[PDB]
C-alpha cells in the first residue's frame, strides 16, 4: 500500500537527524563539556579570551573559588 | 574535529537528498494510483544511487556555447545550495554567522545568476526565454521573500536565526504571523521552482529552458542543488515559523523534532506539485507583485507597530 | 596573513580594469559582481557587517541583476582574448607599481574599544531614523521621484 | 503571549547588561594595566632595537600634545608576535 | 619619551578567576564592592590618562579578592554549584540556573 | 592605508572607463558604477577606521542615490534601442 | 553657506553632524576626539586665514592622530633596522614579546 | 576562516564533481513590460535595504520618531507601487 | 458603503491591506502601553553608568545603588 | 505629463538648487547636485523625438561622471580631515578635482562641448531652465569654497570659456546653439571673479538671467529657432523687434545697456586685483561676442528679411501674448544702467 514510502524516508529523516545531533555533540566535546561560548558581542569575546588566559591556553578549562 | 563536522552536515544532507527524489518518485506514485520505483533494490532504496551513476556516465554534450559560463553556473549552484546550509540553526549551528537570516538571504539570491547564465550561455531560443522567465519570477519572489523575513526579524530582535530558538520557547511564529507563514510557503514554492511556480522548466510549455542543453554531470549538480534547497528552504520553515521544541539539557529533542516538521512540509510541496497545474508566468508574478506584495507591505507596518503600542520591543541580546 | 587586505584591494583593482577595458556587457556586470564581492570582504573586513551585507543584497544582488536583464535585451552582439591579453599586461603593471615601492597589515583595527556593548556596524546608520533624519528622507524623495522620472521617460 | 514573553525576556536583559555594569570596574583596571605594560614592554624593546641608530630618540609621541593618546592596535601587538597581532585584528570576525 | 610607568608599577595582586565565576558573583560584587570602583571610575574620567589613576586601579583590585576571599570562607559550596550550572550554557544566561542561584543567594545572605 | 590607494587608483581606472566610450552604452553605465562601488567601499572604509559612526548613513546615502541615477541611466539606454535598435554610441550623432 | 535658511529657521539638519567629535550614537566617542575639539574651539572667532597659522599646532597633532603616519614611519623604522641588527644576531625577541600575563 | 574552510571544501566538492562528469565518459525579446518591473524592483530593493536598518532602529529611545519615519518610509513606497497600478504602468 | 461590500468579496486583499495600514497607524496613539517603549528600550542598560562627585547638595543615589534614593524599574516589574 | 508627475519633477528640479544653497554639509550638496540631475532628464525628452534622447543621454552622462568626481572629492576630504566639508588645509588637488568636475556641471571651457548639443534638442523652455536654473546650483557651491580654489585655474577655464563661446557662437546660426555658446561665455567672465570676489559672480549672473530669460521668451514666442526665422519677426510681432535689439546688444558689453556693468566691474576688480593680463584679453574677444550678436541684429531689426504670404495668416489671428514677465525683465535688464552703485 503507501506502507512503503517509508522505507525511504526512514532513510531521509535518518541522515536530518545526524547532522543536527553530530553538530551538536562535536562542540560538548571540543569545549570540555560545555556549550562552544557564543560571542556575538566583543564583550563576550572579551570575557572569553580572559578565561583563555586565566587558565592553560582554551577557554573551555574553568577555574573557580579555589584559585 | 571540526572537519569530521563538515562531513556530517555535508554527507548526510547529500544522503538525505538522495533519498527525497526517491520519496518522490512514490509520494507522487500512491497519489497517481501506482506503486512508484520499488523493483531496483529493496522498495526502491537503490534507485537514487543508480541515476546519478547513468547521469555522470552519459556523455556530457558541450553544444556548439560560453563554455566557461556553461560549465560555472551548475558549480554555483551546488556551491550556494551546500553553503546555505552552514549557518543554519539546528542547534550549536556550525556556524553562528551573527547576520545569517542575511547570509540566507544573500546566497539565496546569487543563486538566480546560475539560471541567467546557464540560459544565456546555453544559446538555445527555449532556454533564453527560460532564462528570461525565471529571473523575472525568481527575484520578484525574493522581493517579497526579504519582505517577509523583515517582518519576522523585527519580532525576534536580530538577524540570528539562533535567537528564534529563544523566541520560540512558548510558541511558534505561526500562531502570530501565521499571514507570512503561507506567504513564506509560496515564496518557498517560487523559490524553488517546484510546482505551482515552476515555469522555469514547464517542459509542456517550455521544455525545461535551464537544462535544454545540459546533461549528465551539469544536469545533476543543479538537479542535486534544486533538491537539497528544497529541503534548506523547508527547514528555514521550520525554524523561522515552526519552531521546534528545544532543552539545552537535551539538545537532540530539536533534531529529531526539526527532522519531523522538516520532512512533513518538505512532504507537502511534493503534495502540492502532483495536486496542482502550473501557474501562467503573467499570472505568477501578478499574484507576488499584485497579490501579495500589498499584503507583505501592509503586514509590516502592522509589525512595526505591534512591539512599540504593545511595549513588546525585543531584547537584542 | 597581514596581506590579506593588500591582496583583496589588489583583486578589487583587477575587477575594475576589466570593466575598464569595457566587455561585453555582461562580461562587465560579471566583473562587477566579482569586485562587488571582493568589496563587501574588504569592508567586513574592518568590521563592517551590515555595510558588507548591503553592497551585497544590493550590487551582488539587483545592482548587475538587473544590469544583467538589460543586457540581455539590448546587447544582442557578443576581441574578449585581446582583452583579457591587456588585463595581463595590466596585471603585471599593477604588480610592477607595487614592487617600485618593493625596493624602497602592519595597522589596521587601527583603534578599538575592547570591552564595548552596544557597538557595531548599523547602529550608526540606525541613526538615520534618530539624529540624521535628513538623510532619509531626501532618499525617500529620491525614490518616490525617481518612480516618476522612469515612468515617463519610459513612457 | 508576544507581547508578554519579550517583555520577561527585557527584563533578563537588564539584568545581565547590569552584571557587566558590575564588573566592568575590575575588567577597566585590568585592561589599562595589561595596556601600559604591553607598550612599557615594548619600550624596552624599543630601547634595544634602535640604539645603535644615530639621532634616535628612544621614542617620542608621534604629536606634540602631551595628552594620553591610547596606543592604537598595531603599536601595542605591532612589534609582538605576529598570530598575537593577527588574532587581535581578525580574531572577532573570525568566530570562536 | 612617553613617561609609561614601571612594571613593579603595576604589579598587583589578580583576580583571575573564570569569568563564569564573576557572572554568578557579579550581582553581589556590583552590590560589596562599589564604593572604591566609582571613585576610581571618576578618576579614569575626569583625568583622561591611565597614569592618573594606577593607584586606584591597584585599590579597585583588592577590594575584590577579599570579597572572594569572603566567599571562599563562607558558603564556598552553594557558590561552587552555580558557577558550575552557569559555565555549562554557551552565553552563561543566568535563568537557566535559578534554583543553584537561590541556594547561593540565600546562604550568603543568612551568614555574610 | 595603501588599501585606500587601490580603491582610489580603481576610481581613476573606472575614470578613465567611462570617459573612454567603446561603442557600448551598457558597457559604460556598467563602468559608471564600478565607481559608485569604489567610492562606496572607500567611505565605508574611512568611516570604520575613524569609527565616525554618526557618519555611516552617508555610505548607504551615496548607495540608494547611485541606484536611482543608475535607474534614469538605463531607461534612457533602452530608450535609445527602441529608437536605433542599438546602444551604440556612434547612433548618437545627430545634433551635430 | 550660499543661502543660510538653516541658521534664520534655527533649524539644524545638517551641521549636528559634521565632524567626528560630534554627538556620536550611544556617546560612544569616535577616535580622534581628543584633537579635533582642541582644534576647532581654538579656530573658533579667529578666521580661517588666521586659523591656518597660529592655530597650526593643533591640526599638526589632528593630522597625526587621524592619518597616524608619523607613527608608521617611526615604527616602520624600527621595525627595519630591527630587521638589521637581528642581521647581525644582536636582536631577537624577547619572552616580554611572548609570555604569560595578568588578565 | 571557520568560514572559509567550510566554503572552499563547499566549492571543491562542486568543482570535483563537474570534473568527473567531464572526465568520467572517456569511454531578440521586447520586454519593455519586463524591463518596467525590473526597474521597480531595483527600487523596491533599495527600499527594502533602507528598512532592513529596522531590528536596531526599533531599539531606539526615539521610538516615536522611528514609528514615523519608518511609517513614512513603507508608505510612500507603496504609494509608488499603487501609481504604478493607478497609471497601468504594470498591468 | 456599497463597493466597500463587493471590495470585501472582490478585490479582498487591498480592502484587507488598507485595513491594517490603518491599524498599525491607530494602535500605537492609543495604547496604555506606547509610553513604555520609549522607556524600556530608554532603560537598558548598554553603556556604563559613569558615577559623579559628591560635592554637596546631592538627592542623586546615595553611593551603594542598593540605596533607596535613584530610578526605579519596579514599574518594569510587575508590569 | 499626468500633473502630478508634473510637480513632483518640478519640485525637484527646484529642491535640487535649494538643497545645494542651503546646506553646508557637502554631501548635502552633492545631493542637491544629484537630485537636478534626475529631474532635469525627464522634461528634457518632453517631445521624445530623436533629436531628444541624443540630448539627453549625453546630458546625463556628462553630469553624472562629473557628479561622481565631485563626490570623490567630499569622499577624499573625509580622509584628509574628518570634517565632511572643504577647508583652509585642503589638499590642493582635493579642490581642483571640484572645480575641474563643477565646471563640467556648468559646462565651462574645455567642457564645453555638451551644452551647446543639449541645448540644440531640448525646446526653448527647457532650454532656459538647463541653461539658468541649472546654474545657480553648481555655482553655489563653488561661491561657498571660494577662498579655497586656485586663481590660475578658474583664469584659465574662464578664459578659455569666452574664447570658446565667442568663437563658436560666430559660426553657428542656430538660435538655440548661440544663446548656448553666450552662456559658455557669460560663465566665463563669472568664474573669472570667483576667486578674486564672489559678490560680482552674483551679479554677472543675475543680469545673465535678466538678459537670457527675455532673450527666450522673445525667440519662443515667435518659437524661432533660426535667425532667418527670427528675421520675420517684423511681420509676426513688430514691438519686440525694439527690446530684442537692446537686450541682445545689453548681452554683449556695449556701454550705455545694463550689461556693461558686470564686465565693467569685473574688469575694474581684477584690475584692482592686478590681473590687467588676464582681463585685456577677456575684454578684447569679448568684443567678438558682440559681433554674432549684432549680425542677429541685422537680421532681425536693422534690416527687414523677405517673408512668407503664408505669414500674413498668422498676422490676422491674434497673437497670444508674451508673459509680463518679459517687460518686467526686458526694461531692468535693457536700462538699470543708472543705478549700478547700488546693484555692485
Ligand atoms: C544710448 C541710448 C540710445 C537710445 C536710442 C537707441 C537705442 C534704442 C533704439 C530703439 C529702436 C531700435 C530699432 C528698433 C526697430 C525700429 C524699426 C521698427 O521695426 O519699429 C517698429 C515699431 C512699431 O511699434 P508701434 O506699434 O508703432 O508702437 C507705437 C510706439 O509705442 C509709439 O507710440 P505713440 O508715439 O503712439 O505713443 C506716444 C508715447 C510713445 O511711447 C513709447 O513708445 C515709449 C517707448 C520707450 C522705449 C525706451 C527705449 C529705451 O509717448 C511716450 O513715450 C510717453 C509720453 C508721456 C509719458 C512721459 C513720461 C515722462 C517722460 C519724461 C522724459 C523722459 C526722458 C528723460 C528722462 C526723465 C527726465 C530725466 O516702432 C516702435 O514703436 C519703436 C518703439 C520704441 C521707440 C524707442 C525710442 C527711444 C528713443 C530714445
Ligand atoms: C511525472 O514523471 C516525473 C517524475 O516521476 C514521477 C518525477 O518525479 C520528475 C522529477 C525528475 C525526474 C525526471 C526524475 C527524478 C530524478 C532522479 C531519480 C534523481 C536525479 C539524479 C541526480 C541529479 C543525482 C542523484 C545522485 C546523488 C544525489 C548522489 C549523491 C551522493 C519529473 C519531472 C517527471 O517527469
Ligand atoms: C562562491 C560565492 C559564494 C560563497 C559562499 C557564500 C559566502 C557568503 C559570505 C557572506 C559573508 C560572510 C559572513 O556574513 O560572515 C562571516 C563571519 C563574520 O560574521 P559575524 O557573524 O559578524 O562574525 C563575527 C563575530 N563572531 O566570519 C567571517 O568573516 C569569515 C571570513 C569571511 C568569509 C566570507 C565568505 C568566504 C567565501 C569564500 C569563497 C569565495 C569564492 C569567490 C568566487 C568568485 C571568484 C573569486
Ligand atoms: C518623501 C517623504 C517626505 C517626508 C517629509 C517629512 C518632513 C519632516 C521630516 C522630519 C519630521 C520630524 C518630526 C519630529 C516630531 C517630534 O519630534 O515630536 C515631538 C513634537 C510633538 O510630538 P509628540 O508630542 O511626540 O506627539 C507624537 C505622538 N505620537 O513635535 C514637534 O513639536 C516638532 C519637533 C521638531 C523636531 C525637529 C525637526 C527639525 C527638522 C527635521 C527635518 C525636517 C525639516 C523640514 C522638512
Ligand atoms: C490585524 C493585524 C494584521 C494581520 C491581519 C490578518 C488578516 C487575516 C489574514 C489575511 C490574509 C490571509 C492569507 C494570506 C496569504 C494569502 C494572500 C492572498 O491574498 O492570496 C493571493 C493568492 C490568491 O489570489 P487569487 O485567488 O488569484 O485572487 C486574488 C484576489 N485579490 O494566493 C494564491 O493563489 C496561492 C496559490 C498557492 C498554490 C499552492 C497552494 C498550496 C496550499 C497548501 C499550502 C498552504 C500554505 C501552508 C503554510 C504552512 C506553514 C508555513
Amino acid at each position: 500500500m503507501w506502507f512503503e514510502i517509508l522505507p525511504g524516508l526512514a532513510i531521509m529523516g535518518v541522515c536530518l537527524v545526524i547532522p543536527g545531533v553530530s553538530t551538536a555533540y562535536i562542540h560538548k566535546f571540543t569545549n570540555g563539556g560545555k556549550e562552544k561560548r557564543v560571542a556575538r558581542v566583543q564583550y563576550q569575546w572579551y570575557l572569553m579570551e580572559r578565561d583563555r588566559r586565566i587558565s592553560g591556553v582554551n577557554r573551555y578549562y574553568v577555574s573557580k573559588g579555589l584559585e | 574535529m571540526f572537519f569530521i563536522n563538515i562531513l556530517t552536515l555535508l554527507v548526510p544532507i547529500l544522503i538525505a537528498m538522495a533519498f527525497l527524489t526517491l520519496v518522490e518518485r512514490k509520494i507522487l506514485g500512491y497519489m497517481q494510483l501506482r506503486k512508484g520505483p520499488n523493483i531496483v533494490g529493496p522498495y526502491g532504496i537503490l534507485q537514487p544511487f543508480a541515476d546519478a551513476m547513468k547521469l555522470f556516465m552519459k556523455e556530457p554534450m558541450r553544444p556548439l556555447t560560453s563554455m566557461s559560463l556553461f560549465i560555472i553556473a551548475p558549480t554555483l549552484s551546488l556551491t550556494l545550495a551546500l553553503s546555505l546550509w552552514v549557518p543554519l540553526p539546528m542547534p550549536h549551528p556550525l556556524i553562528n554567522l551573527n547576520l545569517g537570516i542575511l547570509f540566507i538571504l544573500a546566497t539565496s539570491s546569487l543563486s538566480v545568476y546560475s539560471i541567467l547564465w546557464s540560459g544565456w550561455a546555453s544559446n538555445s531560443k527555449y532556454s533564453l526565454f527560460g532564462a528570461l522567465r525565471a529571473v523575472a519570477q525568481t527575484i520578484s519572489y525574493e522581493v517579497t521573500m526579504a519582505i517577509i523575513l523583515l517582518s519576522v526579524l523585527l519580532m525576534n530582535g536580530s538577524y540570528s536565526l539562533q535567537t528564534l530558538i529563544t523566541t520560540q520557547e512558548h510558541m511558534w511564529l505561526l500562531l502570530p504571523a501565521w499571514p507570512m507563514a503561507m506567504m513564506w510557503f509560496i515564496s518557498t514554492l517560487a523559490e524553488t521552482n517546484r510546482a505551482p511556480f515552476d515555469l522555469t522548466e514547464g517542459e509542456s510549455e517550455l521544455v525545461s529552458g535551464f537544462n535544454v542543453e545540459y546533461a549528465a554531470g551539469p544536469f545533476a549538480l543543479f538537479f542535486m542543488a534544486e533538491y537539497t534547497n528544497i529541503i534548506l528552504m523547508n527547514a528555514l520553515t521550520t525554524i523561522i515559523f515552526l519552531g521546534p521544541l528545544y532543552y539545552i539539557n537535551l539538545p537532540e529533542l530539536y533534531s529529531t523534532n526539526f527532522m519531523m516538521e522538516a520532512l512533513l512540509l518538505s512532504s507537502t510541496f511534493l503534495w502540492i506539485r502532483a495536486s496542482y497545474p502550473r501557474f501562467r508566468y503573467d499570472q505568477l508574478m501578478h499574484l507576488l507583485w499584485k497579490n501579495f506584495l500589498p499584503l507583505t507591505l501592509a503586514l509590516c507596518m502592522w509589525h512595526i507597530s505591534l512591539p512599540i503600542f504593545t511595549a513588546g520591543v525585543p531584547p537584542y541580546m | 596573513m597581514n596581506n590579506y587586505i593588500f591582496v583583496l584591494s589588489s583583486l578589487f583593482l583587477v575587477g575594475c580594469l576589466g570593466l575598464a577595458l569595457k566587455p561585453s556587457p555582461i562580461y562587465g556586470g560579471l566583473g562587477l559582481i566579482v569586485s562587488g564581492f571582493v568589496g563587501c570582504l574588504m569592508v567586513l573586513g574592518f568590521g563592517g557587517s551590515f555595510l558588507g551585507l548591503m553592497v551585497f543584497l544590493i550590487y551582488l544582488g539587483g545592482m548587475l541583476v538587473v544590469f544583467g536583464y538589460t543586457t540581455a535585451m539590448a546587447t544582442e552582439e557578443y576581441s574578449n582574448w585581446l582583452i583579457l591579453g591587456f588585463l595581463v599586461l595590466g596585471v603585471i603593471m599593477e604588480v610592477f607599481l607595487i614592487c617600485v615601492l618593493n625596493y624602497y597589515g602592519d595597522w589596521l583595527m587601527y583603534e578599538v574599544d575592547d570591552v564595548g556593548v552596544m557597538l557595531e556596524g548599523g547602529i550608526g546608520v540606525a541613526a538615520m531614523y534618530s539624529c540624521a533624519t535628513w538623510m532619509m528622507v531626501v532618499a525617500g524623495w529620491s525614490l518616490f521621484a525617481g518612480i516618476f522620472i522612469i515612468i515617463e521617460i519610459t513612457r | 503571549r508576544m507581547m508578554r514573553w519579550n517583555q520577561e525576556r527585557r527584563r533578563l536583559l537588564i539584568e545581565d547588561l547590569e552584571a557587566r555594569i558590575a564588573l566592568m570596574p575590575l575588567f577597566q583596571a585590568e585592561k589599562d594595566r595589561r595596556t601600559l605594560q604591553i607598550l612599557r614592554e615594548n619600550l624596552e624593546e624599543e630601547a634595544i632595537i634602535m640604539k645603535d641608530v644615530p639621532n634616535w630618540k628612544v621614542g617620542e609621541s608621534v604629536f606634540h600634545t602631551t595628552r594620553w593618546v591610547p596606543p592604537l592596535i598595531g603599536e601595542m601587538y605591532g612589534l609582538r608576535t605576529k598570530e598575537e597581532m593577527s588574532n587581535a585584528n581578525f580574531g572577532f570576525t573570525w568566530y570562536t | 619619551i612617553v613617561e609609561l610607568p614601571t612594571l613593579e608599577e603595576l604589579k598587583v595582586e589578580e583576580v583571575k578567576v573564570s569569568s563564569a565565576v564573576l557572572k554568578a558573583a557579579a550581582h553581589h560584587y556590583g552590590a560589596q564592592c562599589d564604593k572604591t570602583n566609582k571613585e576610581f571610575m571618576l578618576c579614569r574620567w575626569e583625568e583622561k590618562d591611565p597614569r592618573r589613576c594606577l593607584k586606584e586601579g591597584k585599590l579597585v583590585n583588592g577590594c575584590a579578592l577579599n570579597f572572594f576571599r569572603q566567599i571562599k570562607s563562607h558558603c564556598a559550596e552553594p557558590f561552587t554549584e552555580y558557577w558550575t550550572c552557569l559555565d555549562y550554557s554557551n552565553m552563561q544566561l543566568f535563568r537557566h540556573c535559578r534554583q543553584q542561584q537561590a541556594k547561593f543567594d540565600q546562604c550568603v545572605l543568612d551568614k555574610l | 592605508p595603501s588599501t585606500f590607494f587601490n580603491l582610489t587608483m580603481a576610481f581613476s581606472l573606472s575614470l578613465l572607463g567611462t570617459l573612454m566610450f567603446r561603442s557600448h552604452l551598457m558597457s559604460t553605465l556598467l563602468c559608471l558604477e564600478g565607481m559608485v562601488l569604489s567610492l562606496f567601499i572607500m567611505t565605508s572604509v574611512t568611516s570604520l577606521n575613524s569609527n565616525s559612526m554618526s557618519s555611516m548613513p552617508i555610505p548607504i546615502t551615496i548607495l540608494v542615490f547611485a541606484a536611482c541615477e543608475a535607474a534614469v541611466g538605463l531607461a534612457l539606454l533602452v530608450k535609445v534601442s527602441n529608437t536605433y535598435g542599438t546602444d551604440y554610441v556612434q547612433n548618437l550623432n545627430l545634433l551635430q | 553657506p550660499f543661502l543660510d535658511i538653516q541658521k534664520k529657521l534655527g533649524i539644524s539638519l545638517d551641521r549636528h553632524f559634521m565632524f567626528l567629535s560630534a554627538e556620536q550614537p550611544y556617546k560612544n566617542a569616535a577616535r580622534c576626539h581628543a584633537f579635533e575639539k582642541e582644534w576647532i574651539e581654538c579656530a573658533h572667532g579667529i578666521g580661517g586665514t588666521r586659523a591656518k597659522k597660529e592655530c597650526k599646532i593643533e591640526f599638526d597633532d589632528f593630522e597625526e592622530c587621524l592619518l597616524r603616519y608619523k607613527t608608521m614611519r617611526r615604527m616602520h623604522d624600527i621595525k627595519k633596522q630591527r630587521e638589521k641588527l637581528m642581521k647581525e644576531g644582536k636582536y631577537t625577541p624577547p619572552p616580554h614579546h611572548s609570555g604569560r600575563e595578568e588578565p | 576562516m571557520n568560514l572559509y574552510t567550510v566554503i572552499f571544501i563547499n566549492i571543491l566538492l562542486s568543482l570535483t564533481l563537474i570534473l568527473v562528469a567531464f572526465w568520467l565518459p572517456q569511454m531578440l525579446p521586447f520586454s519593455m513590460k519586463f524591463f518596467l518591473v525590473a526597474i521597480t524592483f531595483l527600487l523596491f530593493d533599495l527600499e527594502i535595504a533602507l528598512l532592513l536598518p529596522l531590528p536596531w532602529a526599533i531599539q531606539t529611545i526615539k521610538t516615536s520618531t522611528m514609528m514615523i519615519m519608518a511609517f513614512i518610509l513603507v508608505t510612500i513606497l507603496s504609494l509608488g507601487l499603487a501609481y504604478e497600478w493607478t497609471q497601468k504602468g504594470l498591468e | 458603503s456599497a463597493f466597500l461590500k463587493n471590495a470585501w468579496a472582490k478585490e479582498p486583499v487591498l480592502v484587507v491591506s488598507f485595513s491594517v495600514w490603518g491599524l498599525a497607524i491607530i494602535m500605537p496613539m492609543i495604547s496604555p502601553y506606547t509610553k513604555y517603549a520609549s522607556m524600556i528600550n530608554k532603560a537598558t542598560p548598554y553603556n556604563y553608568p559613569v558615577p559623579v562627585r559628591d560635592d554637596g547638595n546631592m538627592p542623586d543615589v546615595p553611593s551603594h545603588p542598593q540605596d533607596p534614593l535613584g530610578p526605579s524599574l519596579d514599574w518594569l516589574k510587575n508590569l | 505629463m499626468n500633473p502630478i508627475t508634473l510637480a513632483i519633477i518640478y519640485f525637484t528640479i527646484f529642491l535640487g538648487p535649494v538643497i545645494t544653497m542651503s546646506s553646508t554639509n557637502l554631501m548635502l550638496m552633492w545631493v542637491g547636485l544629484e537630485f537636478s540631475l534626475l529631474a532635469i532628464i525627464p522634461m528634457l525628452i518632453n517631445k521624445k523625438n530623436p533629436r531628444s534622447t541624443e540630448a539627453a543621454t549625453k546630458y546625463f552622462v556628462t553630469q553624472a561622471t562629473a557628479s561622481m568626481i565631485i563626490l570623490l572629492a567630499i569622499v577624499l576630504n573625509y580622509k584628509q580631515l574628518g570634517t565632511w566639508m572643504f577647508q583652509q588645509q585642503t589638499n590642493g588637488l582635493i579642490l581642483n578635482m571640484t572645480l575641474m568636475a563643477l565646471s563640467m556641471k556648468l559646462g565651462l571651457a574645455p567642457f564645453h562641448f555638451w551644452l551647446p548639443e543639449v541645448t540644440q534638442g531640448i525646446p526653448l523652455h527647457m532650454g532656459l531652465i538647463l541653461l539658468t536654473w541649472q546654474k545657480i546650483a553648481p555655482l553655489s557651491i563653488l561661491i561657498q569654497i571660494y577662498p579655497l580654489l586656485n586663481s590660475t585655474i578658474i583664469l584659465m577655464l574662464a578664459i578659455t570659456s569666452i574664447f570658446m563661446g565667442a568663437w563658436g557662437g560666430l559660426n553657428q546660426t542656430q538660435m538655440r546653439k548661440i544663446m548656448a555658446y553666450s552662456s559658455i561665455a557669460h560663465m566665463g567672465w563669472m568664474l573669472a571673479i570667483l576667486p578674486y570676489n564672489p559678490s560680482l559672480t552674483l551679479l554677472n549672473l543675475m543680469i545673465y538671467i535678466i538678459l537670457t530669460a527675455p532673450m527666450f521668451m522673445a525667440l519662443m514666442l515667435n518659437n524661432s529657432m533660426t535667425i532667418n526665422s527670427i528675421s520675420l519677426l517684423w511681420n509676426k510681432t513688430p514691438a519686440m523687434l525694439t527690446m530684442i535689439s537692446l537686450m541682445l546688444l545689453s548681452l554683449g558689453g556695449l556701454p550705455p545697456l545694463t550689461g556693461f556693468l558686470p564686465k565693467w566691474i569685473i574688469i575694474t576688480e581684477l584690475m584692482k586685483n592686478n590681473c590687467l593680463i588676464m582681463a585685456t584679453l577677456m575684454a578684447m574677444m569679448a568684443l567678438l561676442n558682440l559681433f554674432f550678436y549684432t549680425r542677429l541684429i541685422y537680421s532681425t531689426s536693422l534690416t527687414m528679411f523677405p517673408t512668407n504670404n503664408n505669414s500674413k495668416m498668422m498676422t490676422h489671428q491674434t497673437k497670444t501674448k508674451p508673459n509680463l514677465m518679459f517687460s518686467t525683465l526686458a526694461i531692468m535688464s535693457t536700462m538699470t544702467l543708472p543705478l549700478a552703485p547700488q546693484l555692485i
